[PDB]
């Protein structure tokens, strides 16, 4: 929820979500929802973020608002941390679970190691019901069932509360059998024997034998109970299998090449007049779409005939001016796209002025005459126009 | 000067080693062939921290640099000890441990 | 020989050991044997070991009992430190050459930088001789030969022990002149001048004039001698060249394609029920004949037929469970595969379970109907199967 | 002009430069001239010097005496530090500019972030003109032009010299109204308080309300003038496109392979007899006819019948003995070739018995009948000759 803040410049060209889905906007407690999409990781990988070499798969929410049951990215459960390959495109699901009743702006996060987080695209979900009511459950290895919401709780407060009690009690034990006043004077007139000496040091002992059996006896019943443990899986996983449909740029025979010469924005303001050579190497007469930045829509209203169901902070039905012509197949040529929304102002892309690397990125989607989406990575630096 | 009496003091016991041989058309000191032939365990060839080049040493001086640098670090390390010395030779008894 | 307290996932997951052949068993003192073998690379290298892009390979013996005259990786020689690419396969030997009389285990041993020793198989070598008739020999630039047993000793000796002399005699020189209550009565009674006073400064000044003398002399004369020497040969090597042939897992247009789809280890106990996905990809019927996970060759009873010569600790003749039918060719199909043997408990490797990473890794090797071997890696989650 | 200092094994190991020309030998001042060239980043990268993945395109000149306006390598403008791939070649240009009158020697350098300075070929640029006659200029994004020789200067006096100044007033001013022998005395004196106290508090407090208001005066001030400023641009560039023609080692379906079968430079001397295998691969009969170590262009008498333009310190018309027999097409065949010239022994190249690694590197040419030119990179041990 907070990626307004982070820079823009690192924001669209690290990770370029596209085709992100929500199952379910409203759900109920004890409910299951998936939230699913396609990631590209920008080939440009900025320096000042670390290789994607370690990264997380991660559900950008409130807290623990959805349980997160299982996720998976490159077609691998993903529990732990996992290796992006820069230039490729994988697909990653997280299967959710309602437990807070209210409405939350959930996120798609994947978290590099070296760079940080990086926040996708968000969607408001309506969750109903009682927090009470929510039970995870899980099963174990040996088949019994146990609430995670739950389980454990008892005996760690049974093993913790005691124990305090006790060190609560030896402390006012020792308050009050010897003042603080009392012995500080005693110990200051040279006499720092009679404020503790045995019997005192006899009671020590007795608490350390009983303190030593309750550590000895309870180590061994809490082995009788959970015989069979194992230490804590962790871990980078093996390496991810990139999506190769269709493409997916820089997989397939046919896909379209684009190149970013030059670029405005007005600064402050919200157009992006940017030159780019489509070379169009594909088969079907292509028309560009669609240009998701940092996530944001932006769809050319000619082609997006219908706008989509996207998260409205995002999806940009006005990415103006392509050539309002086909350019495939086999041509090479220069097209100007201007785009323009309140969007890119609002998302604080227009702040890309304040940024160290005056430089954009983001996927272009062509299509052909039928539904075929042709994706093509665009990036390169822009000249700010500095307007009254 | 005792970082600069190190080498020179050294160079009689450890310059047979450093004749050159052949090896598989390959070319390694006699000291190179003693450690790679008597094989040791837990001793790999990337561990040795030696000097394996450097594009800003200017041939012909390297030990030159060397052991002028040990000789003035000593400096620092010989004034510390010389204090440590000092220190771990007090006489002070302390009234209770 | 200390591979059995090694982490087994981090054994069966790092390297893979085939093909290791030792010469001979039986060797004399002065008599060559040769260690040779082939290692693959895992390519789901542990996040825990650092990456092996610099490695040495290494004999694994208890000291300098044979002597290592020449060994060669990646059809290169290898004196200094290598570089191994995650999943290629690489082609090793080791000409030893009998030192010390005795019975030893060999290993063969490659050496990662960030992780530390991995140990392969090991054979027992009986050594006969003496120890004195030992002479390596070799021969310099110039085309003297010297034995390097005892080359270089006495003037090591003849330098060393002369100065050793020289600094106890000049510190009984001074405990005798000066003693050492006598001489602190005397400094801590104001008078620390007659203690030491030239004419002891005078003893002093001639001691490191003579001693600069020496060392001079000694420069020089050691200069006359050795005119030509050269600093000491070190750095990574260039890069090797992996086995092509046939395959060799990943390369050539015929291979196995292998993926595990759990499985279930006896904690306590020997069995490694894992079910396959065998795709089979070639052109002649394959039926699975071993699988090496940390060396250790568990081969199938039926393909098998005669038992190999490979050191008793690893070699078990019990890889049972296939299908006993041929799999190719173009089939792609789920096979169960049931390891089990005494040896994977006693090689430690059942000890999976107290890892942090339950997962298992290693080679599965193929066969035709005539002697044609396919490698493929196998590698995955394996879940325990806790027996009382 | 520092190369020859550098170690040898380094310089041909690392960078391989050819191709290499300079546009003028004689410049005016504010007149334009270009140095261009080709360079191969070595495929067996020294351990000793970092990863070329981070480097640096400059030009080696003794101080500002060229200015430079533009730079590109890898088909890309290059203010910043850019990526090379080991094993690739990539072309570069610097367009300099006269600046200060006298003869200079001009090299190509490039620096890597690890390993520090690589230096290439460099020619004497011989300068004509006046210093003060020099100006850049630049233009700004409002359109303004500005001359870098004197912008900006001005400001920096105005804004830093005043301050010094009344650092200098407010010292005097204390130490004229109190001495320093005088109030040494006075604070030693016990009275430490009729030496600073209230009308002297008063004095610092009118400045400092004077200073704090002369700082926000001058930042708004400055503000007003460049209301739209920029941060610092910085941070790696995107990956560069590398040569493709012709090749190129390394690219096209035609190119000579060569592999070094040991070698013999003689210490102290000038000769290098190396055993080339060549394997031509190609389709023309090829003829070995350059060999450029460390930029020092080795050229084969017979094939290069004309002396090329190059600096005489670097060009060799001596890179003897090939075979005086043209090897293509389809045949693999060991050829000797005798590098001799004094070259070799003025670059310090003789020097590779001192370095820690007995090794060469650089690039093969062999050319066809006609002008077509096949490159092949050479590398490998060589063994030293020990002579009288
Ligand atoms: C030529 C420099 C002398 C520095 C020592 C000195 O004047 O005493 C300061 C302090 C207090 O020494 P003090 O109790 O006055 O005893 C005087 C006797 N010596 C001179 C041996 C410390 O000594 C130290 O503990 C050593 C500090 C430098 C090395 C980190
Ligand atoms: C310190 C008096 C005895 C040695 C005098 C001498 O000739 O040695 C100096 C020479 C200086 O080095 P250089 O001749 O430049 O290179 C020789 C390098 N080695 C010794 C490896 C052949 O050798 C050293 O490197 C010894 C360490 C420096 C002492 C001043
Ligand atoms: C003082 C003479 C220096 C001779 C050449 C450089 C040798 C290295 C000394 C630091
Ligand atoms: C190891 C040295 C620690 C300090 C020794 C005691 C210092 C005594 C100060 C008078
Ligand atoms: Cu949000
Ligand atoms: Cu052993
Ligand atoms: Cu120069």
């Amino acid at each position: 929820h907070g990626e307004k803040s982070q820079q823009a410049f690192l924001r669209m060209r690290t990770l370029n979500w596209y085709d992100v889905q929500w199952s379910k906007t409203t759900v109920n407690v004890n409910e299951e929802m998936v939230l699913s999409g396609k990631v590209h990781v920008f080939s440009a990988w900025p320096q000042a973020v670390a290789n994607p070499r370690v990264s997380f798969l991660n559900a950008g929410e409130p807290g623990p608002v959805l349980v997160r049951t299982a996720q998976f990215i490159g077609e691998q459960f993903a529990p732990r941390s996992v290796s992006l390959e820069i230039g490729k495109d994988y697909a990653f699901s997280i299967n959710l679970r309602g437990r807070r009743a209210g409405r939350w702006h959930v996120h798609a996060q994947i978290n590099v190691e070296g760079g940080g987080p990086i926040i996708g695209p968000g969607q408001w979900i309506e969750i109903k019901g009682d927090m009470k009511d929510f039970t995870d459950p899980v099963t174990l290895l040996d088949g019994s069932t146990v609430d995670l919401e739950h389980y454990g709780i008892s005996r760690v407060y049974a093993w913790h509360l005691p124990w305090m009690a006790v060190g609560a009690a030896w402390i006012f034990f020792w308050f009050v059998r010897k003042g603080i006043i009392t012995s500080y004077i005693r110990v200051a007139e040279g006499k720092a024997d009679d404020v503790i000496g045995d019997d005192d040091r006899r009671i020590g002992a007795i608490v350390l034998a009983l303190t030593i059996l309750a550590t000895i006896v309870g180590y061994a019943v809490t082995n009788s109970t959970f015989p069979r443990t194992i230490p804590l899986q962790a871990g980078l996983q093996k390496p991810l299998t990139p999506i190769e449909t269709e493409g997916t740029v820089g997989v397939g025979k046919e896909n379209v090449t684009t190149e970013l010469n030059g670029g405005v924005y007005k600064v402050p303001g919200r157009e992006l007049t940017i030159n780019v050579k489509v070379k169009n190497n594909t088969s079907q007469p292509l028309r560009l779409g669609e240009y998701t930045a940092a996530g944001l829509r932006f769809l050319n209203p000619d082609v997006f005939t219908t706008k989509p169901d996207f998260p409205d902070y995002l999806l940009a039905d006005r990415g103006l001016s392509v050539d309002a012509t086909p350019i495939a197949p086999g041509e090479a040529k220069e097209i100007v796209v201007k785009i323009q929304d309140a969007r890119w102002d609002i998302e604080r892309l227009s702040d890309l002025a304040y940024d160290t690397d005056s430089q954009i990125g983001g996927l272009l989607f062509f299509f052909s005459p039928d539904g075929k989406r042709y994706a093509s990575e665009i990036g390169g630096p822009v000249i700010p126009k500095f307007v009254a | 000067g005792w970082g600069l009496l190190f080498y020179p003091n050294n160079w009689p016991a450890i310059a047979a080693f450093h004749q050159a041989t052949e090896q598989h058309g390959q070319l390694m000191t006699l000291a190179d062939l003693i450690g790679f032939h008597f094989v040791r365990t837990s001793m790999p060839e990337y561990i040795r921290m030696v000097e394996r080049g450097t594009l800003r040493t200017f041939g012909k001086d390297v030990v030159p640099v060397a052991a002028f640098f040990s000789g003035f670090v000593s400096m620092m390390v010989y004034f510390l000890w010389w204090f440590m010395g000092r220190w771990y030779s007090t006489t002070k008894v302390i009234d209770t441990i």
